[PDB]
């Protein structure tokens, strides 16, 4: 029933998936399989978590190899300055060391919170992404899943999340007849829901997105014009159903 | 990288110079204690103009100045222009060519061979700023490789939509080729006609976003002076 | 070898600046190649009375671009020369991967897609499908039935063709239109003058030469009027990359702000309000 | 004016209130402020047969 | 902490005028004062740095 729900906001009506699900899910499992796989063999998979522990590993590396660093003073060990040197040019070094430090400091303090506001962006679309396809079904294009949105699932990872995107992709192409609408006797006739499609010999309805035939009726149809203002409409006899209903 | 073990991929380097060829002084037709030379045109010298000294390509320049006007400037007032003491005509000053050095190779997990891009630098003059394949790129020049006109997707990105490739060429070697934008596919449009498919699939994918980073917190005095009270 | 005392600023000056140009490729890459295969135009040009034809690539253009592309690409003054001085100075530009013939390339291809099959070429294989039914769906996507414009096909179709040459004049009358791009050169040829005018800035020194003070002054006094020059240039060095980091994070949010335009209102039809213009999209 | 028709949100296009395009829920006495009509059904003169 | 915020950058940007970065005095005119230019203008410029 989740199923059928989720194939309802794509454009699918909630038989289509029980008359595949033994197939739908053979490949739903074949997929986790492969994707299995692809997770076991695909060690360069997860590059933006461990960038992000390369950017803080790499950070702090930075920053704790800068106490080595003169800025321009005599040494970077203070004894030096306090055991060889008078305090009038003491305090200039010891100025030097200080300024440079805190330059340093300064400099890692921005990084961090430069790499924080992109972070915290991360974050909130990560959330954004929780709340609109875990929480629920996102009717937004190429948001989760290239292509029409099944579900997704969350995943631990180490600083960020992983998410499963379920999709549905059509497969096997074939071309049809169409027209805008269809006049019987003066009557255009407007599908609720559905394109017209014709194999050559007979007019049937079908959904945009798989092949389904339908002959078309009075109760797939609806009327507001006559034949002239729809362009491009053709002819065909719109059967009734209430026809065998008023012979019984 | 400070590493003993390198990556495939493209990789900046020490960048390169071209230095001056000769040094060119100029002083008016009393002197100094130093004499001047002869006049050098469209190559990479040191140049000197009534002590105006430096490293530039003078030019055969056709630039009218006003008879007081011994220098002139650009934009951002770096002097471009000068009045050779000499010949009163004005000579553009344009300094040497220079960029970046980029190192395309695959990685030492496959293989060592090296091809190496100088960004911006036309080829006419990079390989004696050794050469055996040489392509010539608006993006730079390219030393090493062998270009392909076979389009594949973008193994290692160059610039200017050139991208290089290890492949087996009849082996393994670089190749440089523009890049494959995708297949090309003409949907004939025809209003008689739609077309809608018959069999779909299931698929899975995956999407990684980061979440958070290492919290960190920094003690000021022993950070900076290491506990020194005198410091502190 | 003065400036290898002050350590390691350099290196991650060099980092953060090859992070911001790796990433300005992938912004272009992350906007523009969002299809898998070039599409190309189909002969048949009637588009249900529309007129397509100066949104599509003109053909009698050397590069294949569009008459709008023309026009915008006309309209955007470029600092050419003002590449020389800042050229001289350890300042180089590199050249974007993705060339504007291949942009060129991208948009038709997904124009094409967008044109001959709705929004099912960002999704699987691009299928043939055409307009009042298109167009219906799409008026059935903002709550009014398909039969309006089976009505009002060639007023509609006309009402659009109006709306394409207002935006045409438009585009060739005002330059002053496109304000953030201009802003954008702007922007980095004022920070590359900016950076390129401090080298005159003294910083309390004797010159900002460094050879008036090196050839002359002895070793000690030197080296500190040195230091001084190094700690001013190094300063705004350190402004600079931070001012480009900060604009680097502005524009990979309006690259991220243009991609999911292109993912929702060109390969498909939002039902946010006022995301992609005023009214029902 | 006097014919009371369900009306598009976008396009005024009024048609006459049918059971093809309304839906029963009910009785007319909880709902606020609500009017009459002869609501008409385009299968019922069909029937006779 | 908007507010606080900025408050809390204004005051932080006004008690270091008190912080005298390694020259003799926070107060300018005192260098002035007590010693002639050449080394006033180098306190003077310790603090303007
Ligand atoms: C839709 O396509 C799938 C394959 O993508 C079809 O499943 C295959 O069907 C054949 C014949 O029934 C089997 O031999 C295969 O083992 C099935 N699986 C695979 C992975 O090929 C499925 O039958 C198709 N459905 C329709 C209605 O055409
Ligand atoms: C679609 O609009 C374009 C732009 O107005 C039309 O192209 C112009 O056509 C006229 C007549 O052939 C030429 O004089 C102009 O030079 C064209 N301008 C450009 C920019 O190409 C085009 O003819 C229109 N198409 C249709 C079918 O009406
Ligand atoms: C609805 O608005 C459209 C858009 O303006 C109207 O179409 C124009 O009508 C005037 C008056 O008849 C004509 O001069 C214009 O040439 C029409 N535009 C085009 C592109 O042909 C339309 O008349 C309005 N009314 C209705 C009932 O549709
Ligand atoms: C079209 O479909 C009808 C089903 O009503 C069938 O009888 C006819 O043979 C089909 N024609 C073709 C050409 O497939
Ligand atoms: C359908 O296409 C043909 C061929 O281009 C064209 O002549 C015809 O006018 C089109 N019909 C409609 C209704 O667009
Ligand atoms: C549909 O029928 C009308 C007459 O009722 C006729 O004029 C028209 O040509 C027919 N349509 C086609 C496509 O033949
Ligand atoms: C390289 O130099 C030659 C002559 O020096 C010139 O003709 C050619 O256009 C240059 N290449 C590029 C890409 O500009």
């Amino acid at each position: 029933m989740q199923m059928a729900y989720r194939f309802n906001g794509i454009g699918v009506t909630q038989n289509v998936l029980y008359e595949n699900q033994k197939l739908i899910a053979n490949q739903f499992n074949s997929a986790i399989g492969k994707i299995q796989d692809s997770l076991s063999s695909t060690a360069s998979a997860l590059g933006k978590l461990q960038d992000v522990v390369n950017h803080n590993a790499q950070a702090l590396n930075t920053l704790v190899k800068q106490l080595s660093s003169k800025f321009g003073a005599i040494s970077s060990v203070l004894n030096d300055i306090f055991s060889r040197l008078d305090k009038v040019e003491a305090e200039v070094q010891i100025d030097r060391l200080i300024t440079g430090r805190l330059q340093s400091l300064q400099t890692y303090v921005t990084q961090q919170l430069i790499r924080a506001a992109e972070i915290r962006a991360s974050a909130n679309l990560a959330a954004t992404k929780m709340s609109e396809c875990v929480l629920g079904q996102s009717k937004r294009v190429d948001f989760c899943g290239k292509g029409y949105h099944l579900m997704s699932f969350p995943q631990s990872a180490p600083h960020g999340v992983v998410f499963l995107h379920v999709t549905y992709v059509p497969a096997q192409e074939k071309n049809f007849t169409t027209a805008p609408a269809i006049c019987h006797d003066g009557k255009a006739h407007f599908p609720r829901e559905g394109v017209f499609v014709s194999n050559g010999t007979h007019w049937f309805v079908t959904q945009r997105n798989f092949y389904e035939p339908q002959i078309i009726t009075t109760d797939n149809t609806f009327v507001s014009g006559n034949c002239d203002v729809v362009i491009g409409i053709v002819n065909n006899t719109v059967y009734d159903p209430l026809q065998p209903e008023l012979d019984s | 990288l400070k590493s003993f073990t390198v990556e495939k991929g493209i990789y900046q380097t020490s960048n390169f110079r071209v230095q001056p060829t000769e040094s060119i002084v100029r002083f008016p037709n009393v002197c100094g204690p130093k004499k001047s030379t002869n006049l050098v045109k469209n190559k990479c010298v040191n140049f000197n103009f009534n002590g105006l000294k430096g490293t530039g390509v003078l030019t055969e320049s056709n630039k009218k100045f006003l008879p007081f006007q011994q220098f002139g400037r650009d934009i951002a007032d770096t002097t471009d222009a000068v009045r050779d003491p000499q010949t009163l005509e004005i000579l553009d000053i344009t300094p040497c060519s220079f960029g970046g050095v980029s190192v395309i190779t695959p990685g030492t997990n496959t293989s060592n061979q090296v091809a190496v891009l100088y960004q911006g630098v036309n080829c006419t003059e990079v390989p004696v700023a050794t050469g055996s394949n040489v392509f010539q790129t608006r993006a730079g020049c390219l030393i090493g490789a062998e270009y392909v006109n076979n389009s594949y997707e973008c193994d290692i990105p160059i610039g200017a939509g050139i991208c290089a490739s290890y492949q087996t060429q009849h082996s393994q070697s670089i190749i440089a080729y523009t890049m494959s934008l995708g297949a090309e596919n003409s949907v004939a449009y025809s209003n008689n006609s739609i077309a809608i498919p018959t069999n779909f699939t299931i698929s899975v994918t995956t999407e990684i976003l980061p979440v958070s980073m290492t919290k960190t917190s920094v003690d000021c005095t022993m950070y900076i002076c290491g506990d020194s009270t005198e410091c502190s | 070898n003065l400036l290898l005392q002050y350590g390691s600023f350099c290196t991650q000056l060099k980092r953060a600046l090859t992070g911001i140009a790796v990433e300005q490729d992938k912004n272009t890459q992350e906007v523009f190649a969002q299809v898998k295969q070039i599409y190309k135009t189909p002969p048949i040009k009637y588009f249900g009375g529309f007129n397509f034809s100066q949104i599509l690539p003109d053909p009698s253009k050397p590069s294949k671009r569009s008459f709008i592309e023309d026009l915008l690409f006309n309209k955007v003054t470029l600092a050419d020369d003002l590449i020389c001085a800042q050229k001289f100075k350890g300042l180089t530009v590199l050249p974007p991967l993705l060339t504007d013939e291949m942009i060129a390339q991208y948009t038709s291809a997904l124009l094409a897609g967008t044109i001959t099959s709705g929004w099912t070429f960002g999704a699987g294989a691009a299928l043939q499908i055409p307009f009042a039914m298109q167009m219906a769906y799409r008026f059935n996507g903002i709550g009014v039935t398909q039969n309006v414009l089976y009505e009002n096909q060639k007023l509609i179709a006309n009402q659009f063709n109006s709306a394409i040459g207002k935006i045409q004049d438009s585009l060739s009358s005002t330059a002053s239109a496109l304000g953030k791009l201009q802003d954008v050169v702007n922007h980095n040829a004022q920070a590359l003058n900016t950076l390129v005018k401090q080298l005159s800035s003294k910083f309390g020194a004797i010159s900002s030469v460094l050879n008036d003070i090196f050839s002359r002054l002895d070793k000690v006094e030197a080296e500190v009027q040195i230091d001084r020059l190094i700690t001013g240039r190094l300063q705004s060095l350190q402004t600079y990359v931070t001012q480009q980091l900060i604009r680097a994070a502005e524009i990979r949010a309006s690259a991220n702000l243009a991609a999911t335009k292109m993912s929702e209102c060109v390969l498909g039809q939002s039902k946010r309000v006022d995301f992609c213009g005023k009214g029902y999209h």
